[PDB]
This record gives C-alpha cells, sequence and structure tokens, in this order.
DNA sequence: TTAGAGAATTGGAGAGTGTGTTTTTTTTTTTT
DNA sequence: ACACACTCTCCAATTCTCTAA
C-alpha cells in the first residue's frame, strides 16, 4: 500500500492511497517507509466473490452490472489496482566500486605523511583548536576488533567517548558535524522525543489489546554511531537499562506477554553540561558532572571544554563565522578510505605485550601510591 | 413516565404516517393518535405489531417588571434587574465582521444551601425558551449532543433562541469547560456521528451557578481562590454576584412562617412586553461615545488606584446600557442608560464583601 | 460538503471473445444489463464466449455527501443530508467542509431485500444526478517598485499589519521581518515569541498573521486542539486500512506555524518541538513504519504565566532549552497610563464606527502587501557587504565586552545568527540585494530592545544572560549557594551526632536566616550537599558522609 | 426436369429433482 | 420461499428415399 508523498499533497486535503502488486523477481524489494518510483499499468479488478464456475461457487449505496450467465441474478462491481513490472528508489563490493582513481587515492593516503593530522583537518575543517578532541573522536570511527572466547563468551569491540563543556562552546558542534559526515548514525538526547527513549519499551496494540515492543534509539543505532546530547539529564528507566547496553551490547526484556533478547551493537559519543553551566576549573571532572561512578567507568576517553573571554580569540571566532557566511581530502575520500581500512584485523606483536603490561603496571602502582 | 407502574421500565410503539398526515408530529411533543393496530408481514407464529395512523392531534414598566421577578424572595432588588436584562438582551452590532455580540451572560456564586435555587428555578420557569443542567456529568445525556443506535439531545442545543442554565458549575470537567468556551466564542458545537465532522447550532445565552470549594465564601481571599474556576473563562461573564446570607431571628422567623404556611394550606403580559420591545436595536451617538470614553477612563483610573478592568468591561457596559434602551420603547441609548449600567456593574463588587 | 468517495470506474461497452476460435465482438449495453452472446457466430459452439474485463470501455464516477447549512435550520434541530453522483468532467471538483450551490436531476431507485433474492422494497431511495455546481502582471510590479523606492517603506509595511492594534509598532516590524526571512547548512528562517497576561490581543494577532501567508498553520498547545503537533498512524474510517497522519509542524514546512497557549504544552510535545527546531526534520518509528521527514518551519508562539518582581522565564513554565531558540522575545502588559487608556478607548470608538471609507483602503494595502511579500520572496537574495560585516563583528564584540566587566560570558554564536537573519530580512524589505549597515543598525536596535525587555533582572535593572541560559537570575544562584554553606556549617557544628532530624534542621536554618526559607529551598540545599558527597537524606533524618 | 409424401435420425424446449440459506467487567504497563 | 446445477424426457425439425406432376 502506497500514499501521496509530502511534496504532492494539496493544502487542506486528506491523502489518497493505492494498492500496488509486485511479481516474480521484484518481490520484497521495498519496505514500509521507503519512497520509490514504480513502472507498470493501471488495471480493473472485479469482485471475485459474486462470480460462479464449474470449479467453485459464488460465496454470497450503489449497483453493479447484470446479465451474465456466470453471475446469475447477482450484480458485479470493480476496483482499481496498479500492476508494477519494476520498482526503484526515488569484501568484493570494494573491488567492484573502486576504479583506478579511487585505488590511487587510497594508495596515496596510505603513503601520506602526517596522515593523522591531514585527516583531522579534512574531516573537521570548521573547528578551531582542540586537536586532542579531534584525534580522539577520529579514532572512534576505526573501532576495534571483536573477539569470541572459546567457551562462547565475547569481548567488546567499540570504544565510547564523552565530552563535557560549557553551553556556550564547542561540544555541540562535534556531535552535529560527525552526524552530518557519517553513514548510518543517530542523533538524540537524554530528554528523548518518544515513549521508547534510548532503549526498547512495551506498548499495547489496540488491534488486539496485545503487548508488543517498540524500538529505542540504541536499537536503531545498531552497527552504527550514536550521538546523545544533554546526557547529564536523563530518565532513570533508561539509565538502568544503559548499564547492560554499554558493555553487553544487548537489551533484555521480561514482562507480560513479551520475553526477548535484543541487539544494541553501537559506538556512543556523549555530550554533557557541568553543574552551574560553567566548568569549575579548580575541581575534578567527577566533582563537576552529574553522572554516577558505574556509568562514568564505562567510557574509554573523557574531554573537557570551557570558555574564557579573550578579546583576540573572540574577534578571530567572529571573523571566522562572518567570513564563512560571506563565501586536502574530500568527505568521500575519507568515506572510501575508512571503508577500505576497516577490513584490516591487525595482531599485537610479542614485544608489544611487554610494553603494554609494563605501562598498565606503572599506571596501577601510581594509582596505588596516590580507581583503576 | 408518571403512568408507569412502580418499579418498571417504559415501553414504546411504532406509528406509520402516510399521505396528508405527514409533517404534523415533532420529537419530544405530546400527541394523541387514532389508528388501526396490525401485525407486520414476514417477507415462527409470534409477530411484531404497529399502529396505522388515521389522525394525529397535538396536546413605570421597568420597576413593575423588576418587582415581578421572583417575588417569593426578599431583597436582592438589583439582582432581579440584572436577570431581567439577561432575558431582554443587548444588540449584535455587526460592523463588517468586527463583531460585538448582544447576549448577556452572568454567574452567581452561592454559599452552601443559600436561596439561589429558588431564584434560578424561577427564571427557568419564567423564560419562554430555556433549559437546565448540572455540572456533575450524570448518567443521562451531556451538555453537548450525543449519538444513539441518529444524533440527538444536549442542553446547549435544546436551548437555542433562548437562555441555558448550568448548576454546580464548579464540578465541571475539562470537556465541559472546553464546550462552554467554544459556545462563548462561536455559539456552535461539534459532535462526530461516525468520524465525520458534523456541527450544530448553539445560539443561546448562558447563566451559571457555582459554590466555593470548601464551606462558606472567605472575604479574606479572591473569588478565584474561593470558587477555583480558571480566570480566563470565569471573567467572560458580564456580571458576577456573591449570594451570601446568614441567620437572623426576624428574617428566619418570616421564612419559617412562609414555608410552614405553604405546607399547611401576569406572565403573558411580561412575555408580550419582551416580545414587542426586543424589536428595537438602539444606536449610540458620538456624544454618548465621548461620554462613555471619559467615564470608562476615569473608572479604569480608580480601578488600578484602588486590576480587573479590561475591554470586556466596556463591552459589558455597552451590552447592559443597550439592553436597558431596548427595555424602553426608544430608538437610541441615553445618559441614564449608561449611568444605570455603571452603577449596576460598580455595585456588584459590593456583593463580594 | 461532508465527505467524498474514492473514484469508481463504470462500464460502457463490453468486449467478448470466443475461447474456441478467438473471434471477437462488442456489445453496447442497456441501462445496466449486458446482452451476453449465447453462441460464437464463427464456430457455432454454445457457451464459448468470455467477457474480457480490461479490454472493455470504462468511465469515471464519484459519490459526494452534502448537508444543509446551519443558517437555514429550525431552532435546536439536527441537520438533514443528501447523496450526489458526479460523472466525467466534474468528478473531483470539491473537498470536505466547503459550501456549494448545485443543479441536478432528482432521481429515485428501488432497493433489493438481500443480495441473493430478486424482491424489492416498497419505499424508494432518492439521490441527485449532478449537472452543474458553483462555489460560494507588469502593472503590479511597477507599483511595487515605486512603493519600495518610497522612503520609510519599512515603517509603512509594518504599520499595515493589524490595524486594530494602535501602538505596538516595533512588534509589527519584528513580525514583518519574520514574514520576509533570510535566504539559503544554517537555519535561515526566524522564530518569535510573545509573552504576558491572558486576555491580551496576542491570539487575535496570531490569527491575523496566519491569514496573510499561503503555507500557514494554526493550533494550540492544549490537548483539545483540532490538529496535533505530533505525527501518528491510524485506521481510515472508510477502508479501515492504515494512513500516516503528519502533524502541523510537518505541513507548515517552508511556512509559518502559529501556536497558542504555548506555555501549557506537555513534556513530550516540548521534546519533539526541540527536535524540530534544532534538526529541522522529524523522525518516526512505529508499527513497521520507519522514516525521516522535512519539517523546516517558522514558529510564532503565544505564552502565559503578571509579576514584575521576576523576569519572563522566571514567571512562565517553560525551560531555557526552548526559550533560548527564539531570535527575539516580546512582553505584552498594561502601562497604567491615562493617555494610553484614552487613546485605546478612542481607537475602540473609531472601530465602533468602522466604515467602508477606510476598510476598503486597508484591504487594498493588504492585497498590495501580499503582492510585495510574494515578489520579494520570489526573487531577492541579500548578500554581505564590508560595512555590514564590520558592524556585525562589532555587535558581537559589544556583547562580549558587556560581560567582561563581570568577568563572564555574555555572547555566543547563536546571538550573531539572530542579528544576521534580522539584517537579511530588513535588507529584503528594502528589496536590496546587499545587506548593509542600515540593516545591521536596525537589527542591533531590535536585539538590544528585546534583550532589555526579555533578559533584564528586575532585582538590578541590568541584563543578566544567565537568566536566558539557565532560567534564573544570578541572585538565585548566590542565595542557593549561601544557603548550602549555612546548612553545611549547621551540620558541622553538630558533627558529634551522625544523624540529624529534618524538621530540626529546617527550624535551625529558619531561626538563623533573615529570609523566610521555604521547604523547597531547604531541600534543594540538601540535594546539593548530597551531590557534593557531604550527606545522605534518609526520610526524616539527615546523615553525614 | 421439378416437386411432394412416407420413413428415420436427431436437437432442444421443457419439466423434475436435489440442495443451500455500540456497551460491560477485568488484567497490565506506564504515565501522572 | 426463492435461486443454481444437474439429469432426463417427449415433441417435432432436418434429411433420405420413393413417387407423381
Ligand atoms: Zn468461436
Amino acid at each position: 500500500r502506497i500514499q501521496e508523498t509530502q511534496a504532492e499533497l494539496p493544502r487542506g486535503s486528506i491523502p489518497r492511497s493505492l494498492e500496488v502488486i509486485l511479481r516474480a523477481e521484484a518481490v520484497e524489494s521495498a519496505q514500509a517507509g521507503d519512497k520509490c518510483d514504480f513502472t507498470g499499468t493501471l488495471i480493473v479488478v472485479p469482485d471475485v466473490s459474486k462470480l460462479s464456475t464449474p470449479g467453485a461457487r459464488a460465496e454470497t449505496e450503489t449497483e453493479g452490472i447484470r446479465g451474465l450467465r456466470a453471475l446469475g441474478v447477482r450484480d458485479l462491481s470493480y476496483r482499481l489496482v496498479f500492476l508494477a513490472c519494476c520498482v526503484a528508489p526515488t569484501a568484493e563490493s570494494i573491488k567492484n566500486q573502486m576504479t583506478v582513481k579511487e585505488w590511487e587515492k587510497v594508495f596515496e593516503m596510505s603513503q601520506d605523511k602526517n596522515l593523522y593530522h591531514n585527516l583531522c583537518t579534512s574531516l573537521f575543517p570548521t573547528i578551531h583548536g582542540n586537536d586532542e578532541v579531534k584525534r580522539g573522536v577520529l579514532l572512534m570511527l576505526f573501532g576495534g576488533v571483536p573477539k569470541t572466547t572459546g567457551e562462547g563468551t565475547s569481548l567488546r569491540g567499540d570504544i565510547n567517548v564523552c565530552i563535557v563543556g560549557d553551553p556556550s562552546t564547542a561540544k555541540s558542534q562535534f556531535l552535529k558535524h560527525v552526524e552530518e559526515f557519517s553513514p548510518r548514525a543517530v542523533y538524540t538526547s537524554g530528554k528523548a522525543s518518544s515513549a521508547a527513549g534510548l532503549t526498547a519499551a512495551v506498548v499495547r496494540d489496540e488491534e488486539s489489546h496485545e503487548f508488543v515492543i517498540e524500538a529505542g534509539a540504541l536499537m536503531l543505532a545498531d552497527n552504527g554511531v550514536c550521538c546523545i546530547d544533554e546526557f547529564d539529564k536523563m530518565d532513570v528507566r533508561d539509565q538502568v537499562a544503559i548499564h547492560e547496553a554499554m558493555e553487553q551490547q544487548t537489551i533484555s526484556i521480561t514482562k507480560a506477554g513479551v520475553k526477548a533478547t535484543l541487539n544494541a551493537r553501537t559506538s556512543i559519543l556523549a555530550a554533557a553540561n557541568p553543574i552551574s553551566g560553567h566548568y569549575d576549573r579548580s575541581k575534578s571532572l567527577k566533582q563537576n558532572i552529574n553522572l554516577s561512578a558505574p556509568i562514568m567507568s564505562r567510557f574509554d576517553l573523557f574531554f573537557i571544554l570551557v570558555d574564557e573571554c579573550n578579546e583576540v580569540t573572540d574577534y578571530a571566532i567572529a571573523r571566522r563565522i562572518v567570513d564563512l557566511h560571506s563565501r586536502v581530502y574530500s568527505l568521500d575520500d575519507i568515506r572510501r578510505y575508512l571503508l577500505f581500512a576497516r577490513q584490516f584485523k591487525p595482531k599485537i606483536s610479542k614485544e608489544s605485550e611487554d610494553f603494554i603490561v609494563e605501562q598498565y603496571k606503572h599506571l596501577r602502582q601510581r594509582d596505588g601510591s596516590g580507581r583503576i | 413516565s408518571d403512568q408507569v407502574p412502580v418499579g418498571n421500565i417504559p415501553r414504546s410503539i411504532t406509528v406509520l404516517v402516510e399521505g396528508e398526515n405527514t409533517r404534523i408530529a415533532q420529537p419530544g411533543d405530546h400527541v394523541s393518535v387514532t389508528g388501526i393496530f396490525l401485525p407486520i408481514l414476514r417477507t415462527g407464529l409470534l409477530s411484531e405489531t404497529y399502529l396505522e395512523a388515521h389522525r394525529i392531534v397535538k396536546m413605570d414598566f421597568y420597576e413593575k417588571l423588576a418587582a415581578s421577578i421572583a417575588p417569593e424572595i426578599y431583597g436582592h432588588e438589583d439582582v432581579k434587574k440584572a436577570l431581567l436584562l439577561l432575558l431582554v438582551g443587548g444588540v449584535d452590532q455587526s460592523p463588517r465582521g468586527m463583531k460585538i455580540r448582544g447576549n448577556i451572560n452572568i454567574c452567581l456564586m452561592g454559599d452552601p444551601g443559600v436561596a439561589k435555587s429558588q431564584l434560578l428555578s424561577y427564571i427557568d420557569r419564567l423564560a419562554p425558551r430555556s433549559q437546565y443542567t448540572t455540572g456533575r456529568g450524570s448518567s443521562g445525556v451531556g451538555l453537548t449532543a450525543a449519538v444513539l443506535r441518529t444524533l440527538e439531545g444536549g442542553a446547549l442545543v435544546l436551548a437555542d433562541q433562548g437562555v441555558c442554565c448550568i448548576d454546580e458549575f464548579d464540578k465541571m470537567a475539562e470537556a465541559d469547560r472546553t464546550a462552554i468556551h467554544e459556545v462563548m466564542e462561536q455559539q456552535t458545537i461539534s459532535i462526530a456521528k461516525a468520524g465525520i465532522l458534523t456541527t450544530l447550532n448553539a445560539r443561546c445565552s448562558i447563566l451559571a451557578a457555582a459554590n466555593p470549594a470548601y464551606g462558606r465564601y472567605n472575604p479574606r481571599r479572591s473569588l478565584e481562590q474561593n470558587i477555583q474556576l480558571p480566570a480566563a473563562l470565569l471573567s467572560r461573564f458580564d456580571l458576577l454576584w456573591l449570594i451570601q446570607d446568614r441567620p437572623d431571628r426576624d428574617n428566619d422567623l418570616r421564612l419559617a412562617q412562609h414555608i410552614t404556611y405553604v405546607h399547611q394550606h401576569d406572565m403573558k403580559l411580561m412575555r408580550r412586553y419582551i416580545a414587542m420591545c426586543r424589536e428595537k436595536q438602539p444606536m449610540v451617538p458620538e456624544s454618548l461615545a465621548d461620554y462613555i470614553t471619559a467615564a470608562y477612563v476615569e473608572m479604569r483610573r480608580e480601578a488600578w488606584a484602588s486590576t480587573y478592568t479590561s475591554a470586556r468591561t466596556l463591552l459589558a457596559i455597552l451590552r447592559l446600557s443597550t439592553a436597558l434602551a431596548r427595555l424602553r420603547m426608544v430608538d437610541v441609548v441615553e445618559k441614564e442608560d449608561v449611568n444605570e449600567a455603571i452603577r449596576l456593574m460598580e455595585m456588584s463588587k459590593d456583593s463580594l464583601l | 460538503v461532508i465527505r467524498t468517495s474514492q473514484l469508481i470506474p463504470e462500464m460502457q461497452e463490453a468486449f467478448f471473445q470466443c475461447q474456441v476460435c478467438a473471434h471477437t465482438t462488442r456489445v453496447e449495453m442497456d441501462r445496466g444489463r449486458i446482452a451476453e452472446p449465447s453462441v460464437c457466430g464463427r464456430c457455432h459452439t454454445t457457451h464459448s464466449m468470455a467477457l474480457i474485463h480490461n479490454r472493455s470501455l470504462f468511465s469515471d464516477k464519484q459519490m459526494i455527501k452534502l448537508q444543509e447549512s446551519p443558517e437555514d435550520m429550525p431552532a435546536g434541530q439536527t441537520p438533514h443530508t443528501v447523496i450526489l453522483f458526479a460523472h466525467n468532467d466534474l468528478v473531483d471538483k470539491v473537498q470536505p467542509g466547503d459550501r456549494v450551490n448545485v443543479t441536478g436531476i432528482y432521481r429515485a431507485v428501488p432497493i433489493r431485500v438481500n443480495p441473493r433474492v430478486s424482491n424489492v422494497k416498497s419505499v424508494y431511495k432518492t439521490h441527485i444526478d449532478v449537472i452543474h455546481y458553483r462555489k460560494t502582471s507588469e502593472k503590479r510590479v511597477e507599483l511595487l517598485k515605486e512603493l519600495s523606492r518610497k522612503p520609510d517603506i519599512y515603517e509603512r509595511l509594518a504599520s499595515a499589519l493589524a490595524p486594530s492594534i494602535y501602538e505596538h509598532e516595533d512588534i509589527k516590524k519584528g513580525i514583518l521581518l519574520q514574514l520576509f526571512g533570510g535566504t539559503r547548512k544554517f537555519r535561515a528562517e526566524i522564530n518569535i515569541l510573545l509573552c504576558g497576561d491572558p486576555g491580551t490581543s496576542k491570539s487575535q494577532l496570531l490569527q491575523y498573521v496566519y491569514n496573510l501567508v499561503p503555507r500557514g498553520q494554526y493550533t494550540s498547545g492544549k490537548g483539545s486542539s483540532a490538529v496535533g503537533l505530533t505525527a501518528y498512524v491510524m485506521k481510515d474510517p472508510e477502508t479501515r486500512q492504515l494512513v500516516l497522519q503528519t502533524g502541523a509542524l510537518v505541513l507548515s514546512d517552508n511556512g509559518i506555524c502559529c501556536i497558542d497557549e504555548f506555555d501549557k504544552m506537555n513534556e513530550s510535545t516540548r521534546s519533539v518541538l526541540h527536535e524540530v527546531m534544532e534538526q529541522q526534520t522529524l523522525s518516526i518509528a512505529k508499527a513497521g513504519i520507519i522514516c525521516q521527514l522535512n519539517a523546516r518551519t517558522s514558529v510564532l508562539a503565544a505564552a502565559n504565566p503578571w509579576n514584575p518582581k521576576k523576569t519572563t522565564i522566571e514567571n512562565i513554565q517553560l525551560p531555557h532549552t526552548l526559550l533560548s531558540r527564539f531570535d527575539l522575545i516580546f512582553l505584552l502588559l498594561d502601562p497604567q497610563d491615562e493617555a494610553y487608556d484614552r487613546r485605546l478607548a478612542h481607537h475602540l470608538v473609531a472601530l465602533y464606527y468602522q466604515s467602508e471609507e477606510q476598510a476598503e483602503e486597508e484591504l487594498l494595502d493588504m492585497a498590495v502587501l501580499k503582492d510585495y511579500i510574494a515578489y520579494a520572496h520570489s526573487t531577492i537574495m541579500p548578500r554581505l557587504s564590508e560595512e555590514a560585516s564590520q558592524a556585525l563583528i562589532e555587535a558581537y564584540v559589544d556583547m562580549r565586552k558587556i560581560g567582561s566587566s563581570r568577568g563572564m560570558v555574555s555572547a555566543y554564536p547563536r546571538q550573531l545568527e539572530s542579528l544576521i537573519r534580522l539584517a537579511e530580512a530588513h535588507a529584503k524589505v528594502r528589496l536590496s540585494n546587499k545587506v548593509e549597515a542600515i540593516d545591521v543598525e536596525e537589527a542591533k536596535r531590535l536585539h538590544r530592545e528585546a534583550l532589555k525587555q526579555s533578559a533584564t533582572d528586575p532585582r538590578t535593572g541590568i541584563v543578566d544572560i544567565s537568566i536566558l541560559t539557565t532560567g534564573m537570575s544570578a541572585t538565585s544562584r548566590k542565595r542557593k549557594e549561601e544557603l548550602a554553606e549555612a546548612l553545611k556549617k549547621l551540620i558541622l557544628s553538630k558533627g558529634k551526632t551522625p544523624a540529624l532530624k529534618y524538621q530540626q534542621l529546617f527550624e535551625d536554618i529558619r531561626g538563623q536566616s533573615d529570609i523566610a526559607i521555604t521547604k523547597d529551598m531547604f531541600e534543594e540545599a540538601l540535594r546539593a550537599l548530597a551531590d557534593d558527597d557531604f550527606l545522605t537524606v534518609t526520610g526524616k533524618t539527615v546523615r553525614l558522609l
């Protein structure tokens, strides 16, 4: 069943709808919510319930036609249907899509010097300062290899990143910018716009007064990136559910009529406000923010953003803004290169183990001397 | 209903009207029918019946008229005049769509058990076209129309070219408040038969009766704190009156003597007077407009110095003065009409204290 | 009109083909009866001819339902209805709710007792067979060019709005600038908020401007409203199939949406409104439907609590997350001025004698203003100048400097966007393809006036930006902090005890304070000290950490 | 050569038979 | 009580054959 698209509906009118019929190789190529162009013919279909045949009988403010032998003393009526012969939207895949130009570009990128900074500049050209944040958020896109232990338990792949800052400054820009760049990503907030919110919920379906699930933001963001704004202010119901979703990458439900396990495999980038709006530069992050220790311990990286009214900096920011309004690598190069890079699965070397265990031991004894 | 034997449900009969007998009967009307009683043709031995109809048969002046309203009730002299002008009405000005409506609307705030029920029922009985309802949302049909298995009913609908009275207004729900709000603005309503957006006339004036949230009215608190309807719709009424009363030996003895006497042992002229006098639509000259301007700005100066005054106040003054001009057999408003309206709206505050 | 059916196809000429030998024949048909062949004339085999549905010839029909209009009814009765059939050319010319005059043939038909049986009832059904129905430029460009070249055109166009309102000129200018808007990354359109007492003329003003723009919409934040702000899915009353109902915000895309009783909308409505105003799109995921919709709409809202001791956001219900999105905010209340009342009453008296001698002139100016706006919107794109760039940078620097005396922030990029949008709109009002210092100085004037009225702390007479970014004066913040420190000192002075009674602490504080501290203030201080890991509140007992 | 009467085969006009056919109480989740 | 599907019968139309006009 299809409906008039938002562009066609004449003002004040109710939408019209039509029944479309698909056959053979075209079947199950369109899902509810999709917008597509169909090619075919308009046809007329009779009321089959009032015809009679040697094989099967008839079943039984307008009138139909009369006077056919097969119709007896009943009357026959028609309706309109559209028979569509075609429908279209309105590892090997990389080898198929990349021409020699794309291969040369990813090779040049692989051989590039200070590629890290070049990609930071290319992906975040509008941003000023704050290189550490740019390096951190850039690494999140490359993820980490997931592993399954022999007894069947599994080890987490995605990293999670958190940014805290004053409402006047940069933290919102990163979220909306990476969301505009990235494929298959979701933007939302702790003050969510639906009954489901950040994780699945149960609703009663009035077609049977039967209980069914409804997806939250972290279910839809499966196999993608999730951006959450104003994370310091969030519902308790979701906050408990997030404990499992952050590490186990799954959601579990057990209520009347519904019992299920749902996937939530996602990289989260969270943005939050400190208490009293401006960050107290004299105090730790843990004193400044609203989050509890169990949630806070989940993230792999943390960053702080806070303003001060330096005249030259303000003047430079203003000139940048007005100049932008007055007007190395493209985003598609970054996309193609990122999809190329994510096929590698590097191992750790034997010698790297000694450095890793040493650094962790150094960190642990430092913590013990003045938790990790 | 009075013919039904004790503890029973009333019955009904189908009547078929044909030929020159059509269009006589109406819904809700008393009738006497002559006919033949017959069984219905099939297309068991038990069969339905109906009545085949052969004939259907249906079953000065200002002070005098003011004193004629509710003479059973002592005092309340100017309240009776306010109700008189509620029945007479003002004028719909209709200047090219910049509408000012003529219907008066008022509300009475009563202490527990006070005499307002007698006055209310007197106006209900007196008025040539009117209806009554109560805000508790009883098991019957509501303020608006309803559906059964065609559309029917509704107190707001059944009073149309007349006045409708609401009792215990303070117990209304949000549905009731929104319905009253819509009637006050558009004087029409909507009820969905089967999802279709049907709409229906409700042209009548409204009279409201309300009681404080707890006990007697408290003069140390505002009327909004006492009665607790929202101020937006509560301030629509042209006049507000607090009906407060308390014991006294002689007045209680007089009342008791009257009640025990009653237990132991011309409306046609009034209707004709309001019929002939309401033909008038008196205008105002520019001199009266200037006079009203001066009076209104002085009144608002005192109002803020002593606020409640707004454009609604000016339109109320216009309505009551034009209504009095209609009560006279005169083609225009005059100074005395404005002065009468001014003292009536002014003195109404005294009832709250 | 009440309801209109889907389009119905109707037979005209049947096409018959022989199964045995493929011979074909056509049958012109007789008042609904088809003369089916008994035998194929070519091959002489009986009962071998078949009707080919999609080779037959068809026509269009539609069924329309109509009701008597409310004016001509008997008092207190419900209305009557009739059914109309319209063929060929006329088959789609009316929609529900509007009103028509119709001419037709009054037909009558018998009806069958059941679909199988051939008996008919003795009382017929009637309908109307429709025949006709009726519903009840270089010169303009040159006039617009001359009018735009006239001086004080900005004031004149603003003055043309809402003639019933005699004094609120700068508010009219703001509304005019919203109607003109910026031009196309960043949100180019403008959002405005009106605040103050109920019963003021703001709702009339919304209804006035709603009637000026083609893509306009109007609704209320109350649940009783006629159309919702939220999109949803429901069953069609006719077919009982699902239909997707988009909300007013989506329908008003590239248009103006007027919202009334904005202050008392619920939290879910606030959330979806926040999403729409930030992202300019709306997201849906229900009943198998998953999609994203364009919802780039201009919001104009009217809100309510007056109390001069507190700023607007301190009086009304809504959060700073939403209030900080409007480009300008205005407050409407009575001035307690004798001359203002005299002029208002005089204007009202003039309106009482309102007459065609000036109503026609106002109507003509309204039509010309619609043409002016449509022309300007159709072609004009203001672009930056060096003078405007310097003035805008200086305005941002002024706002940063205003905070420097207090050692604090008092400007951020969103304020500069509001100035740019207002300057572009003012440039477009002048029909200028350049935004220039003329626009920026007026934008600064409007922004400064709006800041003065919206963001002044009445406790000091000074604009406090933290009101607009946190919901309270800095006075409240200082008082809360001082209360928390006093509470901490009181607990420490009794620190030999591990648990202190809630009521005793309230009485101690209230016995030592000059302010009459409330239960909410005391509990907010306790919550602050709990977030600081100094104490835990266990019911009626406060315990130390 | 053209046409009518007596005998044989076959189509279908017609009859008979069998069968079908809004309005109330209680639970569960999440909104308040 | 009022419609399909099926089965079955008897009456007389169409052609063969022999004969007269
Ligand atoms: Zn054939």
